[PDB]
């Protein structure tokens, strides 16, 4: 009837899966090489306990603070309280987690958060690997990718998203595939696996690293994550069995499409079924690059951050981890710059 | 930018493909526009006159960019972006896992 | 400072009125160089392939924007960068880039115009001439000129089969000597051509396509002309001739049908019968060259041609080797021809150019530098046969600055070699007996 697969995640370079919120400057403070991010919740009932509610409210309304009324430490200094234990979580400091200083004027004004259930733990939606799931299926079928997959009957091209049929038609049987693939989501993986990455961008025309104010909550690399994918039909189970195999074509495509022109040292080598998870990771892993080259360029050309060529690597920076595989030593990057390509990871995919 | 500057060979291939002849502009949400309107624009303070514009694009994957030098206490040349630096590497972070089944 | 940094295609005209093209590179010093493409040939099994555009509606589908376009926004972004004196970096970059044998992708139009582009760019860069850079210090030899004269075949309507009649000034002691002999011999043939009341107006080499008898009658006129001049044949001028067999040549009947241009009293031959005919010419006349005395694929017809003539007389093969180093490799080991002429947009680059004459003259064979029916203002060529010490070119006639600019770029290189300056005429026919 069903047919369970267990798919096992290891990350070989941050992850991030945001919600849309952002942790502002006046919420987290650095201290003690940590990023310490208290609840407002309970900042405010210890701070009306201890009777500094107005100027708080002097401090988080405030408009425009020029370089450091924008930080919390600063509030937390100018009042003298050393009182710092009020719910929240701690990201131990990396070092690359941003260019400059943490301190000083600009550093980080802004964190994208990750996405956390209702609890405030962490964890990976199954739609997202659902949609690195899709990308990788229909980027290794010649009937999905293939001419059909843009509707150039209208203003500009968009995706043929009834290409693959779905939803219920009149006098007809059931036809969805992928109602059968019901990837599931993972368990809260704790906080104590999260860093603050930065996004790069690495582009081959110029040949150098371009750091960008874009911060970012990701999960650290070599993060074991469990997900389970229940089958229904043949068909989609044909398909997930050869999510292996289909995956390394996909990336075997996308290494000769793109990542062939940028140099060797940056980009990352496998030890398991290659996938990409999450943002940052690059627009071509999110389209069906053979029919989306030119038309995605081409939604880019009127603006000031022209796409140009095929486009940027995207390479964060986290700190270096080698794993001890039963083959040697194998180091997760081949630069000493500490470049990861932001939004890798790996699964293998057994039938448990 | 102070440990880089601007290479000479990317100057002359700027200079003689003529990029800075064809310069386009944008708005305050970056979109392209034409010069008059770009006039129009940064006369009612409406675009700032510094990062609006694009000076075309060079052909050929030139190095954008040269190491700058300065001058030591000896008096001798030597690039800015070499020197005492810091000392704060560790080793590694070796996390066993001596049981991932690799893929071949 | 030798980096190139710009590389540019424009569309220009040739001499025949037709398009083509021509590349500039900028180095980051200053140095610049201009390449001018000659107009080749876009049909051929194993010879480089030029672009063109297709549409009629422009120039009647010979115009080159396709090949500008290929050059500027392909050749350009890969060139860009490297150092202008790496000509066989370069060239081994655009083959590798066009990707195809008879680079049909690019064009080969478009990659000996960035060849010819860079080697001058190069010579200006480091202040020297073309043909020192191109040849290194020991460049010495003027080349001997077969200046064509008298043409028939396919381009007059007189009853002639050969394509071309040339007279080759071998006895001069200069190259300046030897333009002289030879404009004052063109002289003498127009007034003679006036006298007897046949046309004077010039094809497209600059030579006559008067309406003859036959081939000896030509041949009796090119003497007389020689003679009027005041220069003995056979001692001081030769003759030569194209005889483009392989236009007459009726592939499936196995015969050389004369009938094609010489109307129906004429006779058809085979291949013996051609190598009788051929010798009986140059038993009768001083003819010092041959050119296409065989079809192109006749190789047996070939071997015979070349055991029977050419201990004594020059057989060059232009459609038999295509300037191809394959075809080049093939004829020297089956004993075919003695010469090879050499069009350098026929193979596409400098490189595999100097590749070809340098396997030409390792196997005894001569390189003859050789000019196409539209030409340009360009004269690369002079410069590359002077640089390979070839000792014989083959630019034209005496009567446009098509084939004038060549004969100039050589009386300006002998006037710079000075006193090291080398003709050597008949000494040049290496590959003849004493
Ligand atoms: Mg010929």
């Amino acid at each position: 009837d069903y047919r369970t697969f267990k798919l096992s995640l290891l990350t070989l370079a941050p992850i991030h899966i945001g919600n849309g919120e952002k942790y502002t400057s006046r919420e987290f403070i650095y201290e003690n090489k940590k990023f310490y991010f208290p609840d407002m919740g309970k900042f405010y009932n210890k701070m009306v306990e201890k009777r500094l509610a107005e100027k708080f409210e002097a401090f988080l309304i405030q408009t425009r603070p020029n370089a450091r009324n924008n930080r919390l430490i600063s509030f937390l200094n100018d009042n003298r309280i050393a009182e710092r234990s009020f719910g929240g979580y701690s990201i131990s400091e990396t070092g690359l987690e941003s260019d400059r200083n943490p301190n000083s004027a600009g550093a980080i004004n802004e964190v994208n958060k990750f996405i956390r259930d209702a609890f405030g733990n962490p964890y990976i939606p199954g739609s997202s690997l659902k949609g690195a799931i899709r990308t990788i299926l229909m980027n290794t079928t010649p009937k999905w990718n293939n001419e059909n997959a843009v509707n150039d009957f209208g203003r500009f091209p968009k995706e043929n998203k009834n290409l693959i049929p779905w939803g219920p038609k009149k006098g007809k049987e059931y036809d969805d595939l992928f109602n059968a693939i019901r990837v599931s989501d993972s368990k809260p993986f704790d906080n104590k696996r999260l860093i603050l990455v930065q996004k790069w961008d690495y582009s081959a025309k110029t040949n150098k690293a371009k750091p960008l104010p874009l911060y970012r909550e990701s999960i650290s690399p070599l993060t074991k994550i469990e997900f389970e994918i229940t089958t229904t039909t043949d068909e989609a189970g044909r398909l997930i069995e050869e999510l292996g195999k289909r995956a390394q074509a996909f990336y075997k495509d996308y290494k000769a499409f793109f990542l062939s022109e940028f140099p060797d040292d940056k980009i990352q080598a496998n030890l398991q079924y290659p996938i990409y998870l999450g943002a940052g990771s690059g627009a071509w892993t999110k389209t069906l690059f053979k029919q989306a080259d030119g038309i995605l360029q081409r939604r880019y050309s009127r603006m000031k951050t022209k796409m140009v060529k095929k486009g940027v690597l995207k390479l964060t920076k986290a700190p270096l981890k080698i794993v001890k595989i039963p083959s040697g030593n194998h180091s997760l990057i081949k630069n000493h710059e500490s470049f990861y390509e932001m939004g890798k990871a790996n699964f293998m995919i057994k039938e448990i | 930018m102070k440990n880089f500057k601007i290479s000479s060979t990317y100057r002359a291939a700027r200079k003689q493909q003529k990029t800075a002849n064809r310069k386009s502009f944008y708005n305050d949400e970056g979109y392209m526009i034409s010069p008059s309107e770009w006039a129009d624009g940064v006369i009612k303070g409406l675009i700032n006159p510094k990062n609006s514009w694009s000076n075309d694009h060079v052909k050929g994957y030139l190095p954008r960019v040269s190491p700058r030098s300065h001058w030591t206490k000896n008096g001798y040349r030597e690039y800015l972006g070499i020197g005492k630096s810091r000392d704060i590497p560790e080793k590694e972070p070796e996390v066993i896992e001596m049981m991932d089944l690799e893929l071949v | 400072m030798s980096i190139i940094t710009d590389v540019y295609a424009r569309e220009v005209l040739d001499s025949r009125g037709n398009p083509t093209l021509e590349v500039e590179v900028y180095t980051e010093s200053g140095a610049f160089g201009r390449g001018m493409v000659p107009s080749g040939a876009s049909t051929g099994e194993h010879e480089a392939v030029e672009l063109r555009d297709g549409d009629k509606a422009r120039y009647g589908g010979l115009g080159t924007q396709k090949a500008v376009d290929n050059v500027n926004n392909v050749i350009a972004e890969h060139i860009i960068g490297f150092d202008v004196r790496d000509q066989q970096g370069i060239d081994r970059a655009m083959i590798a880039l066009d990707g195809t044998p008879n680079k049909g992708k690019l064009g080969a139009n478009a990659i000996l115009g960035v060849s010819i582009a860079v080697a001058r760019a190069a010579a200006d860069y480091l202040e020297v001439p073309l043909y020192s850079y191109l040849g290194g210090f020991n460049t010495k030899v003027l080349p001997t000129p077969m200046m064509n004269i008298i043409n028939g075949g396919s381009h007059s309507d007189a009853p002639i089969a050969f394509q071309e009649f040339m007279i080759v000034p071998a006895g001069a002691p200069t190259f300046k000597e030897a333009l002289r002999w030879g404009a004052e011999i063109f002289h003498a043939l127009k007034k003679i051509l006036k006298e007897r009341g046949l046309e004077t107006a010039v094809g497209d080499e600059g030579g006559f396509a008067p309406r003859f008898n036959g081939t000896e009658d030509g041949v009796e006129t090119i003497i007389k002309a020689i003679e009027a001049a005041g220069y003995v044949p056979g001692k001081d001028v030769f003759i030569g001739l194209d005889c483009a067999s392989s236009e007459f040549y009726d592939a499936e009947h196995k015969v050389y049908g004369y009938t094609k241009f010489e109307g129906e009293g004429a006779a058809v031959r085979t291949a013996a019968e051609q190598i009788d005919y051929l010798e009986e010419l140059v038993n009768k006349y001083p003819i010092i060259t041959i050119e296409d005395g065989m079809d192109e694929n006749d190789w047996d017809g070939w071997k015979a041609l070349t055991e029977r003539l050419g201990g004594k007389v020059q057989l060059v093969g232009d459609d038999f080797f295509v300037t191809n180093t394959a075809y080049l490799e093939k004829g020297i080991a089956e004993h075919a021809a003695n010469s090879i002429l050499i069009k350098v947009n026929q193979i596409g680059t400098l490189t595999e150019t100097f590749d070809a004459i340098e396997m030409a003259k390792e196997a005894g064979y001569t390189a003859v530098v050789s000019h196409r029916s539209g030409e340009t203002e360009d004269s690369t060529i002079a410069d590359i046969a002077v640089a390979t010490n070839a000792g014989q070119i083959k630019t034209g006639s005496l009567s446009r600055t098509d084939r004038i600019a060549k004969y100039n770029q050589l009386l300006r290189i002998e006037d710079q070699l000075g006193e090291v300056a080398e003709y050597r005429g008949l000494k040049s026919f290496y590959n003849l007996k004493k």
